[PDB]
C-alpha cells in the first residue's frame, strides 16, 4: 500500500532477527590486509560504541537457564522507567459491589502497584553476538526478551520487543561476482532496546 | 499442453533455490546471495485427504468442481506456512540496513 | 486427522455462534395444526427447561450499553467459582529483590487476591434469543461474554467462552424438496456456560 | 484450451451459491439449504500490485516465473480471508446438532 508495484518483497521491523545465513565461499571474507583496527576504527569513527561493539567480548570465561530465570526475576524487582500509567492510575477503590469508602487501604495501594509492576515489567537481557568475519567489529551486544514465563495475570501474555535502536557497524561488501572488488561500508544493525508484555 | 507436469501428482512442497543475481537484485541486496525458498505445486482434486491441509472451503469447492467442472475451478496448492529470512540491503535513502523479510520461505503446502 | 477422506467440511466447537441464516420460503414454516403447546411439551418432555426456554420471554418491557458495563462490573464483584489456583497460590512475598521477610502483609494478601479475582473474572451475561418459527420453543436463553474491556493486567486479554452446554429443543424439518413431509425432532443447541480471560 | 476463461483477468473474488441438495448433502445437513460461498480465480502475473494481496514469497515466485516459466509456476489466486456459517446437521451418533463451520466463505482473495 506504500509502493504500488509490488515487484520486490517488502522488509519488516519485527524483532527479533535471525542473523544472515552466510555463504562459506572464502572469497567473500576479508583478508588480513585491511583487517587492521586502526583504519577500521577511524572509518567507523564516531559510530563506534564500546558499550555495544567489540573485537573481543567481555562475555567469556575466567543449568545456566535457571540462572536466566533468576536474573530475570531480579531485574523485575527494580524496574526502570516510570510506573506505567495503567498501573499508577489504579486505586483499588470500588469493592463492596463497585465500591466501599476504601476496598483496600492507602498503604496497600502502592504496594499492590509495585507488585503489579514487577510482575508485568519485561527487562531486556543482553548478550554478545558473533556476527562473523564479514562484519567489523565482529562482536556486538544484542538485546532480548525473557519469555519463559508469563508477564500477565492471569497467565497468557508474554514479553516481546516494543522498541528498537540501531547500531552502526561495518560490512565487507563484494560488488562483482566471485567477491571481486570488496570494501567496508556503514550498515545499520538493529537491536532490541525495549520489551513489553503482549499477547 | 503448455504447462508443467502437474496432473497425477498431488499438492506438495518442492525445492527451489533462488539466487538474487539471477533476478537482478544484487545491487539492492548485498547478503545473503540467495535462499532456499521452495514452492508448492500439484493437484487438489476430489477426494482430498487430510494430508492436503485443505480449508473447509477448499473441500466444498473441490466437490463443486468434481460435479460440474465449468462452475468453478479446483482449489490450488498454495503455501500454508512460511518463514522469514534476514536480509542486508540498500533502502530508499541508500542506507544499508538489516531486517527481517517475513513470508519468504515455504514450510508447508495445502489446498486453498 | 480424525477422518481420512476429507470430503465434507468438518464442524467446529468455537463459540459463539451466528444463528442459521434461514430461508424465507413459507413452505418450510410449520403451520398452526401442529404448533400446539401441549404435544410440543410432551414430545420434548424432560428436555424442557424453563430456566432456558420459552414461548414468550421474560425479557420484554413493562445507553443500555453503559448498563452492560455496570452490570458486568457488579457481577465481577461476587465472582462465582473457587478462587482460581493461580491467584490463590499468590503470596506477594519476595520483594526486596526476590524477597523480604514479607514484601506486603497478610491482610493485604487476600485483599490483593480478591482484587485480582474481580479484575480477571469473566461473567456470562444472558439474553433471550428469538430462534424463529422453525424452532420450538422459539425463544431460548443464550449466554455471552462481556468483552468491552480487558480482563488482564496489563491490558491485552479479553474474556472469551471456555465451556459450553447444550439445550435440547425441537426443529421443523422438511425431508423432501419444497418442504413436503415435515416434522419436529430433538436438536442440540449450544450455549456458552463459562467465560475465561484469554488472548 | 480446456479451462475457464482466466488469462487477462486478474485475481479476483467471484460469486458462487452452493446448494447442499446439489451436492447430495441434504440428509446430513438440514439447515440451511445452501450458502453464498464465493471463490477466487484469476491471474497472478508479473507485475503484481498491492491490490493482489501477495505474500512476499508470491512476489519472489512471480519474478522467478516471469524469467523462466519452466522453473516454477505462477502463484495462485486463493482466499486470504474466510468466514464461518452455522449449520444444523446429523452427526456421527445420528444426533442433530448446531455448530459453527469455520472457513466456509471466501471474503477476499490474494496471490499465494
Ligand atoms: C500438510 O501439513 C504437513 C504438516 O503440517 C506438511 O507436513 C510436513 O513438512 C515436511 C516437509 O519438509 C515433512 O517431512 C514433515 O514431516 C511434515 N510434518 C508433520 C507435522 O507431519 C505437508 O507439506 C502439508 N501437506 C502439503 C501438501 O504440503
Ligand atoms: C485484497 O484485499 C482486499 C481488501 O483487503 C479485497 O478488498 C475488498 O473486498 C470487497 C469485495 O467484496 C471490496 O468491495 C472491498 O472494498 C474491499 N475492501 C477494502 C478493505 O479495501 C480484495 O478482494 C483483495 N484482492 C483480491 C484479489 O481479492
Amino acid at each position: 500500500m506504500q509502493h504500488y508495484l509490488h515487484i520486490r518483497p517488502a522488509p519488516s521491523d519485527n524483532l527479533p532477527l535471525v542473523d544472515l545465513i552466510e555463504h562459506p565461499d572464502p572469497i567473500f571474507d576479508p583478508k588480513e590486509k585491511d583487517l587492521n583496527e586502526t583504519l577500521l576504527r577511524s572509518l567507523l569513527g564516531g559510530h563506534y560504541d564500546p558499550g555495544f561493539m567489540a573485537t573481543s567480548p567481555p562475555e567469556d570465561r575466567p543449568g545456566g537457564a535457571e540462572d536466566l530465570a533468576e536474573l530475570d526475576q531480579l531485574l523485575r524487582q527494580r524496574p526502570s522507567g516510570a510506573m506505567p500509567s495503567e498501573i499508577k492510575g489504579l486505586e483499588f477503590s470500588e469493592g463492596l459491589a463497585q465500591g466501599k469508602k476504601q476496598r483496600l487501604s492507602k498503604k496497600l495501594r502502592r504496594k499492590l502497584q509495585m507488585w503489579l509492576w514487577s510482575q508485568t515489567f519485561c527487562p531486556v537481557l543482553y548478550a554478545w553476538n558473533d556476527l562473523g568475519s564479514r562484519f567489523w567489529p565482529r562482536y556486538v551486544k544484542v538485546g532480548s526478551c525473557f519469555s519463559k514465563r508469563s508477564c500477565s495475570v492471569p497467565e497468557g501474555m508474554v514479553c516481546k520487543p516494543s522498541k528498537s535502536v540501531h547500531l552502526t557497524v561495518l560490512r565487507w561488501r563484494c560488488q562483482r561476482r566471485g567477491g571481486q572488488r570488496c570494501g567496508w561500508i556503514p550498515i545499520q544493525y538493529p537491536i532490541i532496546s525495549e520489551c513489553k508484555c503482549s499477547c | 499442453e503448455n504447462s508443467s507436469s502437474d496432473q497425477r501428482q498431488a499438492c506438495k512442497k518442492h525445492e527451489l533455490y533462488v539466487s538474487f543475481r539471477d533476478l537482478g537484485w544484487q545491487d539492492w541486496i548485498i547478503a545473503p546471495e540467495g535462499y532456499a525458498a521452495y514452492y508448492c505445486e500439484g493437484e487438489c482434486a476430489f477426494p482430498l485427504n487430510s494430508y492436503m491441509n485443505a480449508t473447509n472451503h477448499a473441500i466444498v469447492q473441490t466437490l463443486v468442481h468434481f460435479i460440474n467442472p465449468e462452475t468453478v475451478p479446483k482449489p490450488c496448492c498454495a503455501p500454508t506456512q512460511l518463514n522469514a529470512i534476514s536480509v542486508l540491503y540498500f533502502d530508499d535513502s541508500s542506507n544499508v540496513i538489516l531486517k527481517k523479510y517475513r513470508n519468504m520461505v515455504v514450510r508447508a503446502c495445502g489446498c486453498h
